């Protein structure tokens, strides 16, 4: 376990995981708030 | 134009005679060994 | 003192089947090299011009074109065979030099009695500036 | 083996390298054996004389060919319906159809149609017949002979000038500012007033009768009485017909501004007055420096007093006079920078403010002249930076230049390089990102999601010039403002009339596409400058090679040690920056050509909507306009555009060849050539022939030069073919 | 894993059963995209009352040559 | 209007573009039973397009000679014309988020530099520490201005290595 | 690349097409036999001509192929 | 009125003279 | 005919002389370092320019330094 979590902290896996999380977040934001051209508040 | 014959003589001179002669002279000079 | 050995021309050559990488016209106009060694057993070695030859018992002689081929062959011998050889330079008029084991001792070991040619006693940036040596037919690192 | 007479090191080379390097080092006099400063300066001076002889012979040849084989007399009568002829074609490989297809502008045989705009220039400056062109050609031929004789004369020890004569900078500046610039433009004004102006109003003024013609009806009395305004009495009417006397006028020094209505060019009296003002200003400027008459300036003292207190600049400009004066590469870099920027100025003004009659009317000439001068300027800028790098490697003395602005700018080079890197990274990231975003949202059929920033700063500046299209109503666009009230009686009528009309190129309307393209141009300039500046500053030594100045300006590498040091010299920085200069000038010329190709067809919309995404550039510009060009020759025959189609493919071939030298490197080629040498020394009937020079593969730096030369020549030829065949085909 | 993906996409997100009946006019497809940023346009009007990307891997012809004729077998 | 650009809610070309794009999607609809999955997808697409065109008209974006929204990149000439959401507000938003990520990374570097094996803590990230610093990075304007007014943000060039001129 | 260019042009010019009850009407019309003899023939009758379907693909289902075509150029 | 043949020939002869001056200057530079 | 120089930062580690493939560098007695040996380049006529000597020196900056110059048959490495 400790070594498995160390493996999950490696740059190859953590980078890929973070890119996946940020990509998913942008995809969700664009799915619910689409076609937003300006910061209309 | 005037002197219609003149290009027919000058063009071969500059594109054939002059290049061959210049290249021969240049190749003789760069290999002249003692200038 | 040390006395470089004499090139014995009548020496057996390695068993080799002929190659297309041997001498060329440069060995008849400029100069070529000869390497001589002594083999403790008849064994297969890799001639630097492609292919494999067999070195025979006792003295062996082999002539190449460039010095660097001879030294590559000698490095092969020193590493994989522990055999020590001598490299002579043959001119086509008959003159023979003696090259690599110049002082009998190999270049990596201090011989005490060697010439310290081309040894500046300054660092690398302690050389002169090119503007100061302008129009001199030399480079900053030989002043 | 004695060809490189100037280099003993290369003479003893047993290989073919001795030839190659023996050519490429023939003009680097400072590197020649046994070379003194005196001899260097004298050889340079004579070489300059040879260069001017070349220039005069080239212009004389242009004049002679137009006079002999050109249709100048015919072109004068119908300047808009006649295609100007360059020179005749005599080629014995032509088929009959090609001879048919190249007989164009009325000439008896095949001819080339001129795209240099020399017809318009000679027509504007007063030349009307072919006898005048022939007289100019003969005069210029004699002048070139005279300059050649002077160049030989000053190589002689009886006439060889001393080295201290060359370094005399104050006298040289006095004479170039006052004499080469001032009096030359004064005499040009004299020609304009005495010849070009009267020849523009139907009157013939020549060598025969110029002493019997008054340029002004009350000649020379207003000039010497101060009544100078009498020389601008009645200008050219708005219905004036060029070359004729239909509403001509008598004013010789007018200041109307704007354009001639018929020629769509600058008024000729405007240019005469221009050159008069320039002459006066430049003569005054030429009386600034001190020679032998006890008045004037010592430039050294000026430089020594430009040191700000508080020491923000350090020692100020202490030691810059000697630095510039002693180094010829510093002077060459300064001159190259100035000349290149002025070439860009010439290109950018001559299209918006065309100075020659019936220029801008002809469209291929406009594009050709603009692209020509833009490419010339780009190359000259690369050369200016290359010679700055050479100055740093060769002629820079830290001890003399200690604490001055040169040392201070070498001190913090990392700030400069890092900030150029940031600016270029920002511009590239963002311009590419906006282009890709527009391109993707267009690809998904929703062009309304495009990020279309408006160039409000450039639109605002356009509005400041009197362009009442964006409603800024700012400076000259406000008929009530102070600059507007000041110029409304001098220059502003014609200027505003020209600027507010969409019939010319004077201040084109700009939208989001112009914004994106200008930022692409900014990316190109910043990255090219990054490469050049970095290679100039990082030339005396890096962290990777702390003793680089010990090796010179050009060298291959520093072996494969320390990770590898390919392309480490400053020459390789110039090499890498030439590619970026080519790319940037290509962007500039693409932008200009598409903008004006939309302009000339009346279809501004094609550009204004299709230029915000890259597929618009690929499809609506490169692909669409290439239809006539690639159809020049085809299985159904050929037309006049066959030469341009062949040149198009020829440039493609040259560029593709240059990749061979750019990608493959010396090491495959050496073994290959060496196997070939074995093959030749070793084959019957050919052993009877042997090489005098040992054939060796091109050196590393030489191969980089060869690949770069092929790249540049192919780039230039391909774009020139496309431009000429895409503009002359449609217009 | 790659083959399983191919067969699963043929079974679920493909017009294979519709393409079997009229193999001459229905354009083979086996990949549909989501709505997320206007990329829905990529769903071609291939045929069979279906919308998706037009595959070119020749899997439909392969499956027909094998003799499938059902989406349960995929 | 800020520079010859009428509001898209007024521009006729903008509404014409809306019309044409919707008409294209209708032509695509007229091939499926209006209850099949392709028909539902097309109807959803048309609804999305109509919503976008109404949203753009509501927010008062500027359309040009063509029917395409334009943006203003000058504060002041966009703040006195009600167009600050075009470039200025997203400028603030970006600058903030970019600074957040940059400050989090910078502080992580400065935190793992003073450890046993700093070259090891870059290829094997310490996720709890990275996450803590990622949370602290949200106040980056405050902390960064504090470090600038303190002089601890930057390093004096007498300590940064340089090249031999 | 040259092999696949040869295959594409030869098949589109001398094999692929539609039968119109009186003869085969190939996609390009047989121009390989007369135009492939020259480099300009390849640049004009195969590479400029047949690229019309990729650069004009925006707003269609093939729009993705219009992007990659550009993107690969990058 | 096109230029006559003798004008062409005079021009070509003067060009030859100018070429002679050019070769003199070139050999001076090579020295 | 490349110019090979050895500077006093040398520590006499013998790496540069084992690296060279053409026997240009050599060990000589010295006293300005702990090993009491320095390198020397007597046979510089044989230098090809490979810079294997310069890629093996551990000193910072490098003690053995090669300056490629005039080219001959030996320097250009020609077997034909
Ligand atoms: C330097 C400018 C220049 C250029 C680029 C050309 C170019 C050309 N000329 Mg021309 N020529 C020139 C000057 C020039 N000329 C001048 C000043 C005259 C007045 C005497 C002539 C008189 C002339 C005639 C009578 C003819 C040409 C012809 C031609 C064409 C064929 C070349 C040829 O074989 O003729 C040969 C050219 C000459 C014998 C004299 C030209 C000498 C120039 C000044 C050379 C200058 C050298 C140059 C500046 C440096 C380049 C380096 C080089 C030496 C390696 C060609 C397009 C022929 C033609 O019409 O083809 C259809 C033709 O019959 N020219
Ligand atoms: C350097 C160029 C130049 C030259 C060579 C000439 C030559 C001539 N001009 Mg002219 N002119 C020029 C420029 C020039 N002009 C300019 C720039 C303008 C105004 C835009 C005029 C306007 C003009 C008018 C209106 C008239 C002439 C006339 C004449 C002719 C009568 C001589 C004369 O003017 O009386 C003699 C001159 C003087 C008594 C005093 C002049 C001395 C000046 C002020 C100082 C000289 C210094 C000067 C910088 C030297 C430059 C060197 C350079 C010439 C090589 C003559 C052949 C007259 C004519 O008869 O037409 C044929 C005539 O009426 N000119
Ligand atoms: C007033 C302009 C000017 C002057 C006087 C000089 C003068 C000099 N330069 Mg320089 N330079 C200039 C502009 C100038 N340059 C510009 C604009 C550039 C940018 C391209 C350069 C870039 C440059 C570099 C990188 C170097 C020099 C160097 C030198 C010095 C030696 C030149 C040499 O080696 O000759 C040799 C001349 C050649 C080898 C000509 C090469 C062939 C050309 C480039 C291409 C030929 C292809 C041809 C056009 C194709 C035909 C077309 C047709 C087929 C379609 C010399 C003092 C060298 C130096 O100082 O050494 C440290 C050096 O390395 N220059
Ligand atoms: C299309 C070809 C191309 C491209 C895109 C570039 C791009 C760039 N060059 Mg370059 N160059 C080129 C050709 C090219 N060059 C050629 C042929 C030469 C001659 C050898 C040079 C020589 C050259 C030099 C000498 C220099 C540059 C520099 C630069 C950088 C300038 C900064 C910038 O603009 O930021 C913009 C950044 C981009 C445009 C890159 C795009 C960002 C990517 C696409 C986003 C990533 C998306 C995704 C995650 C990608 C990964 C996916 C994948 C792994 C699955 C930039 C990245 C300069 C530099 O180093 O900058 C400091 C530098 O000095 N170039
Ligand atoms: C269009 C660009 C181009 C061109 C023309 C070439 C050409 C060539 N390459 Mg090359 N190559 C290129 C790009 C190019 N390459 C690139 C980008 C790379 C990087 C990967 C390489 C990498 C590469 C390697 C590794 C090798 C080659 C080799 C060769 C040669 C093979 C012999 C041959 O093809 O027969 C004949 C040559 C031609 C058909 C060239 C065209 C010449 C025309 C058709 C005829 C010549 C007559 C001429 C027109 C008349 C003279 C005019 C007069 C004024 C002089 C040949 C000269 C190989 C080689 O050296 O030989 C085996 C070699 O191994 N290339
Ligand atoms: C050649 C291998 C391969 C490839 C390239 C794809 C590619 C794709 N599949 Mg997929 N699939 C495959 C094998 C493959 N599959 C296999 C073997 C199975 C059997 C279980 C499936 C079952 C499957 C289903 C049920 C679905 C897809 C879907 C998709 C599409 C969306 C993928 C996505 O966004 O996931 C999301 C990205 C993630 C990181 C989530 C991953 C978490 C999953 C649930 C567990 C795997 C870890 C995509 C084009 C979806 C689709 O068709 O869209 C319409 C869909 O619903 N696939
Ligand atoms: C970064 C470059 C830049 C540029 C090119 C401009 C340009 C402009 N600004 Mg501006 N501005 C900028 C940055 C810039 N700004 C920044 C960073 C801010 C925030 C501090 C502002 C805040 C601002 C305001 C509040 C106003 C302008 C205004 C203007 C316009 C009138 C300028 C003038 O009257 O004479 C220039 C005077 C000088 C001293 C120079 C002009 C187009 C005015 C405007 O909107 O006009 C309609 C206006 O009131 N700007
Ligand atoms: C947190 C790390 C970090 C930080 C604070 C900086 C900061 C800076 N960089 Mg830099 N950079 C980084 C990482 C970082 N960089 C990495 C990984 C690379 C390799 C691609 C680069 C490559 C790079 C170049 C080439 C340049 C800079 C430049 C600059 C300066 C200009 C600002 C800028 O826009 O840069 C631009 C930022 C990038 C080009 C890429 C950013 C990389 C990602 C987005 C950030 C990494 C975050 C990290 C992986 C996450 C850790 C979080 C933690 C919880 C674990 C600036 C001080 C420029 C300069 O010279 O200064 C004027 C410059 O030209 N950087
Ligand atoms: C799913 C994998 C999740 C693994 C969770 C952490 C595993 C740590 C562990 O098992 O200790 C190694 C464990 C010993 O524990 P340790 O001494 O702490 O390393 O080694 C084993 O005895 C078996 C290792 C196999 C671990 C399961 C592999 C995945 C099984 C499912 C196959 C699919
Ligand atoms: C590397 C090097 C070098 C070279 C350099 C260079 C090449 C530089 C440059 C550069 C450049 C090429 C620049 C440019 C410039 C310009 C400018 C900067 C300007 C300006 C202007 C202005 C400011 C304007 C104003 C105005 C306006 C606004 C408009 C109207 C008019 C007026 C005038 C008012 C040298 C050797 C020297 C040194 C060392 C090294
Ligand atoms: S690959 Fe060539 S340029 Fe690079 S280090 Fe080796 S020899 Fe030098
Ligand atoms: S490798 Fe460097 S430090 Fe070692 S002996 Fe050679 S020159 Fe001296
Ligand atoms: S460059 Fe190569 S041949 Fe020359 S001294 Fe160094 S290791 Fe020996």
């Amino acid at each position: 376990m400790k070594d498995f979590t160390t493996y999950l902290s490696t740059a190859p896996v953590l980078t890929l995981l973070s890119v996946t999380v940020v990509a998913g977040l942008l995809i969700e934001i664009n799915r619910f708030f689409p076609d937003a051209l300006i910061a209309a508040f | 134009m005037s002197a219609q014959f003149l290009p027919s003589i000058l063009v071969p001179l500059v594109g054939l005679v002059f290049p061959a002669v210049a290249m021969a002279s240049m190749f003789l000079y760069i290999e002249k060994e003692e200038i | 003192a040390f006395t470089p050995p004499t090139l014995q021309s009548d020496t057996p050559s390695p068993i080799f089947g002929g190659s297309t990488g041997g001498l060329l016209s440069q060995a008849q106009v400029e100069e070529f090299h000869v390497i001589t060694w002594e083999s403790k057993k008849e064994q297969i070695f890799e001639m630097p011009t492609g292919g494999a030859a067999i070195m025979r018992q006792g003295p062996n002689l082999l002539k190449l074109a460039r010095k660097e081929q001879c030294l590559a062959l000698l490095t092969q011998l020193r590493t994989k065979f522990k055999i020590d050889g001598y490299i002579y330079r043959v001119f086509p008029n008959g003159e023979v030099q003696y090259l690599h084991p110049k002082d009998g001792v190999y270049p990596e070991k201090v011989n005490a009695g060697r010439s310290g040619d081309n040894t500046n006693m300054r660092r690398i940036g302690q050389n002169k500036e090119p503007v100061q040596i302008k129009f001199s037919g030399k480079i900053p690192a030989e002043f | 083996k004695l060809f490189p007479k100037f280099s003993q090191a290369l003479a003893q080379d047993p290989t073919t390298r001795r030839i190659w390097f023996g050519i490429a080092t023939a003009h680097d006099f400072e590197s020649h054996d046994g070379m003194t400063e005196e001899r260097l300066y004298q050889k340079i001076f004579a070489s300059h004389f040879g260069q001017l002889a070349i220039i005069f012979l080239w212009t004389s040849g242009n004049l002679f060919h137009v006079a002999w084989q050109g249709n100048f007399e015919q072109w004068v009568q119908d300047p808009l319906h006649i295609r100007p002829i360059a020179h005749a074609i005599w080629d014995p490989h032509f088929g009959q159809p090609a001879v048919e297809a190249f007989t164009r502008g009325g000439a008896s045989g095949p001819v080339n149609i001129s795209t240099s705009g020399v017809y318009q220039w000679w027509y504007t400056i007063g030349l009307r017949t072919n006898q005048e062109l022939y007289t100019g050609s003969i005069f210029l031929l004699v002048l070139a002979a005279l300059f050649l004789f002077a160049g030989w004369l000053h190589l002689q020890p009886a006439f060889q000038p001393a080295l201290s004569w060359f370094k005399n900078a104050e006298s040289r500046l006095n004479h170039h500012l006052a004499g080469l610039f001032g009096v030359s433009s004064l005499a040009w004004t004299g020609h304009l007033v005495h010849v070009a102006i009267p020849e523009s109003r139907g009157q013939h003024v020549g060598w025969d009768n110029f002493l019997t013609v008054l340029p002004h009806p009350a000649g020379l009395t207003p000039f010497f009485t101060g009544n100078w305004a009498a020389y601008a009495e009645n200008p050219d009417s708005a219905s004036h017909v060029f070359n004729t006397a239909q509403g001509s006028g008598t004013a010789i020094l007018t200041f109307l501004g704007g354009f001639h209505p018929q020629t769509q060019s600058l008024w000729l009296t405007d240019m005469a007055h221009h050159h008069l003002a320039i002459a006066v200003i430049f003569i005054l400027a030429g009386h600034m420096y001190r020679t032998i008459f006890g008045i004037g300036h010592s430039m050294r003292e000026i430089l020594e007093a430009q040191t700000p207190p508080s020491g923000s600049l350090g020692a100020g400009h202490k030691g810059l006079y000697d630095t510039v004066n002693n180094s010829l590469h510093f002077q060459l870099g300064l001159a190259l920078a100035s000349v290149g920027t002025i070439s860009s100025l010439v290109a950018q003004h001559m299209y918006s403010l065309p100075p020659y009659a019936f220029l801008a009317q002809d469209f291929t000439t406009q594009a050709a002249l603009y692209t020509h001068h833009q490419y010339i300027a780009g190359f000259i800028m690369c050369g200016a930076f290359a010679h700055g790098a050479i100055f740093f490697v060769r002629d820079y003395d830290p001890a003399q230049n200690r604490g001055n602005v040169l040392a201070r700018i070498l001190d913090h080079k990392e700030a400069l390089i890092s900030h150029l890197s940031w600016a270029s990274l920002f511009l590239g990231f963002h311009t590419l990102g906006l282009y890709v975003h527009n391109d993707v949202v267009q690809a998904f059929g929703t062009p309304e999601k495009q990020i279309l920033i408006e160039p409000v700063f450039a639109q605002w500046i356009q509005a400041a010039h009197g362009k009442t299209a964006y409603g800024f109503d700012f400076l000259l666009s406000s008929a009530t403002s102070a600059p507007s009230l000041a110029g409304q009686a001098l220059w502003l009528p014609g200027w505003l009339q020209g600027i507010n009309s969409d019939a010319n190129s004077l201040f084109l309307t700009i939208g989001p596409g112009d914004f994106l393209v200008h930022h692409a141009i900014a990316l190109g300039l910043h990255t090219t400058t990054l490469i050049l500046v970095k290679g100039a500053l990082d030339a005396r030594g890096s962290k990777l090679m702390p003793d680089k100045k010990d090796f010179g300006y050009s060298f291959p590498c520093d072996g494969p040690g320390r990770g590898g040091t390919c392309d480490i010299s400053a020459w390789d920085a110039f090499y890498l920056a030439v590619f970026w200069m080519l790319n940037t000038i290509g962007w500039v010329t693409f932008y200009w050509h598409w903008k004006h190709l939309g302009i000339w067809q009346g279809n501004v919309n094609q550009f204004n909507e299709s230029s915000t995404y890259l597929m618009g550039w690929l499809r609506d510009y490169l692909w669409l306009n290439s239809s006539q060009l690639i159809n020049g020759y085809n299985p159904f025959g050929m037309n006049s555009l066959s030469v341009w189609a062949w040149m198009f493919l020829f440039g493609h071939l040259i560029y593709a060849t240059g990749f061979m030298f750019l990608i493959s490197w010396r090491g495959y080629w050496q073994e290959l050539i060496e196997t070939l040498a074995w093959a030749h020394e070793r084959t019957p009937l050919a052993n009877l022939v042997r090489w005098r020079d040992k054939p060796v593969a091109l050196s590393i730096v030489q191969a980089r030069l060869v690949g770069l030369t092929h790249f540049s020549v192919g780039y230039v030829l391909t774009y020139a073919a496309f431009l000429i065949a895409s503009t002359s085909g449609k217009f | 894993i790659w083959l399983s993906g191919m067969y699963f996409h043929g079974a679920r997100f493909s017009n294979y059963e519709a393409w079997l009946t009229d193999p001459t006019h229905i354009k083979p497809s086996a990949q549909v995209v989501w709505p997320i940023v206007g990329q829905e346009i990529l769903n071609a009007d291939v045929g069979g009352g279906f919308q998706g990307l037009q595959i070119t891997s020749g899997f439909f012809q392969l499956w027909r040559a094998a003799g499938i004729t059902s989406e349960l077998q995929l | 209007d800020v520079a010859g650009l009428t509001p898209c809610s007024e521009s006729k070309a903008f509404a014409k573009r809306k019309k044409n794009e919707v008409k294209a999607l209708n032509k695509r609809l007229k091939n499926y039973e209006a209850d099949s999955a392709p028909a539902l997808a097309l109807k959803a697409t048309i609804a999305r397009t109509e919503a976008r065109f109404d949203k753009y008209a509501k927010q008062g974006l500027l359309c040009g000679t063509d029917g395409l929204p334009h943006l203003i990149a000058d504060p002041g000439l966009a703040l006195r014309y009600g167009h600050a959401g075009d470039v200025f507000i997203p400028t603030i938003g970006f600058i903030y988020f970019a600074g957040w990520l940059g400050y989090a990374g910078s502080k992580y570097l400065q935190a793992v530099a003073a450890t046993a094996k700093p070259i090891e803590k870059e290829i094997i990230i310490d996720v709890p520490l990275a996450w803590k610093l990622l949370w602290e990075g949200f106040g980056w304007p405050l902390r960064a201005f504090a470090e600038y007014k303190n002089g601890s943000l930057m390093e004096d060039d007498a300590k940064i290595t340089v090249s031999p001129r | 690349s040259i092999v696949i260019f040869h295959f594409s042009w030869k098949m589109q010019s001398d094999v692929w097409g539609t039968v119109s009850a009186n003869g085969v009407s190939h996609i390009t019309g047989g121009n390989f036999a007369q135009s492939a003899n020259t480099i300009n023939g390849w640049l004009r009758d195969f590479l400029w001509a047949q690229s019309s379907q990729v650069i004009q693909s925006y707003g269609s289902a093939l729009s993705a192929y219009g992007l990659i075509f550009l993107g690969a150029h990058f | 009125m096109p230029i006559a043949d003798y004008q062409v020939f005079t021009a070509l002869f003067l060009a030859l003279a100018t070429g002679i001056f050019a070769v003199r200057l070139g050999v001076a530079l090579y020295k | 005919s490349h110019t090979v120089k050895i500077y006093d930062t040398c520590i006499g580690c013998t790496q540069c002389v084992r690296a060279c493939p053409t026997d240009v560098l050599e060990m000589v007695p010295w006293d300005g370092c702990k090993a009491n040996q320095i390198a020397s380049a007597p046979r510089t006529e044989d230098c090809v320019g490979c810079k294997r000597c310069e890629s093996a020196c551990p000193t910072d900056f490098l003690s053995v330094r090669v300056y490629l110059g005039s080219e001959t048959t030996r320097s250009m490495g020609l077997a034909y």
